[PDB]
RNA sequence: UGGAGAGUUUGAUCCUGGCUCAGGAUGAACGCUGGCGGCGUGCCUAAUACAUGCAAGUCGAGCGACGGCGGACGGGUGAGUAACACGUGGAUAACUACCUAUAAGACUGGGAUAACUUCGGGAAACCGGAGCUAAUACCGGCGAAAGUGAAUGUCACUUAUAGAUGGAUCCGCGCUGCAUUAGCUAGUUGGUAAGGUAACGGCUUACCAAGGCAACGAUGCAUAGCCGACCUGAGAGGGUGAUCGGCCACACUGGAACUGAGACACGGUCCAGACUCCUACGGGAGGCAGCAGUAGGGAAUCUUCCGCAAUGGGCGAAAGCCUGACGGAGCAACGCCGCGU
RNA sequence: ACCUAAUCAGAAAGCCACGGCUAACUACGUGCCAGCAGCCGCGGUAAUACGUAGGUGGCAAGCGUUAUCCGGAAUUAUUGG
RNA sequence: GUUAAGGAACUCGGCAAAAUGACCCCGUAACUUCGGGAGAAGGGGUGCUCUUUAGGGUUAACGCCCAGAAGAGCCGCAGUG
């Protein structure tokens, strides 16, 4: 039973990505609201952070690395 | 016939049927093995001591055993040899092959491995009847 | 990539080999890619080493991991 | 309050469903019963694939009821469904499991198996 | 796309936008009786601006998939007759 | 290279025509007898509940006093599915723990915590609390980045390459019986829209649009894993699907997920159903179609065997470590072969 | 695995058939009976065709019987009505 | 007029009462004189306020009456209340 210790990573690895993912998407869900206003204040310098979390489809690899371009392919 | 027609319908060949009906197929499943296939052999359980005759011109007497097989169905039989240590509801091995000039009997009760175990009275034709001689 | 492998054949009390190469994902008995020639384990009324290094250099270019007792063939 | 021709569910896997009531066992002229008395049921509906077939006089015990019982402390209890358990000739249930909360009243040293099979009591 | 197989065949009917059916002929040999026999699968075909009508002989290239059996792609007009 | 016949309707013929025998086979049974050297194959009938054993770990040159790679390969089975499941040739709309070839850069700055002693509750599965701590763990600037040790060398990190490797997908053809079954699907057929996965996509939804398929077998029933091969045959063909290899599906039953390079996961997992059994009756545990052995329907199929030396596979830089893959033995005339009395 | 040296030809052989086919015959008991049978069927007072001993034939550490499949069956015939 | 648990145990007999009831939808068997069966059966939805759009006629047109769709939201035990 050496997959007992594999379970303890599995309830532990859910927390890191689902925090990163839910912060990836609400930074992006507010972004297309900010891209619906386009005042260059609530959209600038966090859209590349919305692309840094779409670059954290390579850092936070729970979203797959080759799947980095499934959302970020339109705004920038 | 014509090669045009042979394209439109092939030669659906002649079906044949088994000479001995009451064995060897997947029968009638009822959430258990309610009935099954016995390709060469089976068990039995007896129901009746049999005494009968041939019917064509012949006038002898024959001793069958009307049973119920291990798959709910009803067949006659025959004991080859001399001895009869059989009574009603005793286990009998089976093996196929009908008996001519008897009107409806079906198989042969194997005289070797059953309650039909061994038949004395025979000394030369032996392994057709299950009789031993450990000297030779 | 691929790993250089000896397919064991042979009856009771008598093994015999055939030099093949495939990935470790493939098993020993079959799904083998190529064969650079036979290999002769027993030495009585039989040879002891057999290899053909023509199509063996085709697999050391894209990567190959020979087992450390198979490498004594190609060191000779 | 059970009666002389009311219907009841059966709460076990004894091969039955809604059974009727024929008569309430006890004294004479008896007209009601409640949790923990025997009756005489008859099977009006059955699960095909059981050991009790439809149209067959069996006993039962009333296990739940919509009326309830009153305890020593004044606490009441009310279920929302009537149910019973087919019982054999000596006191023990015919089935194997029991699909519901039996009443807390049910045993007296007597039905020491029906309360040993419920999910909660 | 750029280099795909070709099944030249008659155009049956233009019945919706961007959609026809281009029937082809195929005589297939039998297994043992030897005499050939016809089979005509009627494959649907996307065409660009309703360029086809009833009866044309065309040239077909394949593509990457679109929908249920819309799998071919019309190219030419060898015959523009009725 | 190679291809036989005999019998029987009549008082007696020629013909048509059936039925019947000689022969080859069996992962056969059963009947009598019993010397084996040696080679192979031994659940085919209730998908009948599965005791007791072993089958997945490794790393003390991570780092403390869990952080990594592997459990997606491998070894069992045929209930399902008449289908790109399989066979066979064409096609690009995109997918690598690995393996490697060159080259880049392998910086900078932080803070939370298991094991551990006290804390209380449960018989238990064990949990809520508090002081303690590193990490190569974690975080910030058509965009992230790692260091470790016997003699700096070495060895993993990281990005773009392209080769092998590995999976995915629509397409031509091969793919059982019935027409005493003729109509059939409705998001069905199509555009358009944005969302949606490695990508195309009625892929799932929304307004319009009137089509799909079909007497060239569409639809629906019962039977079935399929090929390379095995059997018989002069051959053409007929019947078969077992050990042995390639591909496929499934895990007492019916769904759904999570980690990671490419699982809807056999030995993991949350839930729901029918069953076994224990607890303090508040709850929890169990899934031998892994290797064998017992139980069970049966006319019918075996040892609960030591063991990693050879070949193959994970991990490590190496000694080695677990390996029921396998190298071999224990038992039955079970089959051919050779051989004696 | 192999192999030498020993008291010893001493422990180590069945099984089915035998009218016609089809390979292989005689004498009595029963005598349309216990039977036997792949078909013609042999049995009403023995009967080369039933049990028995003798005899022979076959194969041989194996012989027969069964159920199933292909050939015999040119009896689904394109090669071949 | 209402009623706990049970629901024909009442009785010559479900006698009286209780339930079903409108419009708009999905769906509908045996049987036949081919019209019928059929309101077969069994099922779902309905209230008020706010935003957009496609529908007649009247009229030069603001104006007026007739209507049907999706979406968003609110409240009660219950929306042909
Ligand atoms: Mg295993
Ligand atoms: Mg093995
Ligand atoms: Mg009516
Ligand atoms: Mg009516």
């Amino acid at each position: 039973k050496s997959a007992i210790k594999r379970v303890k990573t599995t309830e532990k690895a859910e927390a890191r990505n689902i925090s990163q993912k839910s912060a990836m998407r609400t930074a992006v869900k507010n972004a297309k609201t900010a891209v619906s206003n386009n005042a260059d204040n609530k959209n600038e310098l966090v859209s590349l952070a919305v692309k840094l979390v779409d670059k954290a489809a390579q850092s936070n690899l729970i979203h797959s690395n080759k799947a980095d371009r499934i959302k970020s392919q339109l705004m920038t | 016939p014509t090669i045009n027609q042979l394209v439109r319908k092939p030669r659906q060949s002649k079906i044949k049927k088994s000479d001995s009906p009451a064995l060897n197929k997947g029968f009638n499943s009822k959430k258990k093995k309610f009935t099954d296939l016995n390709s060469p052999q089976a068990r039995g359980v007896c129901t009746r001591v049999g005494t009968m005759t041939p019917k064509k011109p012949n006038s002898a007497l024959r001793k069958y055993a009307r049973v119920r097989l291990s798959n709910n169905i009803e067949i006659n039989a025959y004991i080859p040899g001399i001895g009869h240590n059989l009574q009603e509801h005793s286990v009998v091995l089976v093996r196929g092959g009908r008996v001519k000039d008897l009107p409806g009997v079906r198989y042969h009760i194997v005289r070797g491995a059953l309650d039909t175990s061994g038949v004395d009275g025979r000394r030369q034709g032996r392994s057709l009847y299950g009789t031993k001689k450990p000297k030779n | 990539a691929v790993k250089i492998r000896l397919t064991r054949l042979g009856s009771k009390r008598n093994p015999f080999y055939r030099i093949v190469v495939a990935d470790a994902r493939s098993p020993r008995d079959g799904r083998i890619i190529e064969q650079i020639g036979t290999y002769n384990p027993t030495s009585a009324n039989a040879p002891e080493i057999k290899v053909d290094e023509a199509l063996a250099l085709k697999w050391l270019n894209d990567g190959a991991k020979p087992t450390d007792t198979v490498h004594n063939i190609l060191s000779k | 309050m059970i009666q002389q021709e009311t219907r009841l569910k059966v709460a076990d896997n004894s091969g039955a469903r809604e059974v009727l009531t024929i008569k309430v066992l006890g004294g004479s002229g008896r007209k009601t019963a409640n949790i923990g008395d025997v009756i005489v049921c008859t099977v009006k509906n059955a699960t095909p694939g059981g050991v009790v077939k439809k149209g067959d006089v069996v006993k039962a015990v009333i296990v739940r009821t919509k009326s309830g019982v009153r305890r020593n402390d004044g606490s009441y209890i009310k279920f929302d469904e009537n149910a019973c358990v087919i019982i054999r000739d000596d006191k023990g249930p015919r089935g194997t499991r029991i699909f519901g909360p039996v009443a807390r009243e049910l045993r007296e040293g007597n039905f020491m198996k029906i309360v040993s099979l419920a999910p909660e009591v | 796309r750029n280099d795909r197989k070709v099944y030249v065949g008659k155009v049956v009917s233009d019945k919706m936008d961007k959609t026809i059916t281009v029937l082809v002929e195929t005589y297939k040999t039998h297994k043992l009786y030897g005499k050939r026999v016809k089979y005509s699968k009627k494959y649907k075909t996307h065409d660009e601006n309703n360029s086809a009508k009833l009866g044309d002989i065309v040239k077909i290239q394949e593509t990457r998939p679109l929908s249920a059996t819309k799998r071919f792609r019309l190219v030419e007009i060898v015959e523009e007759s009725v």
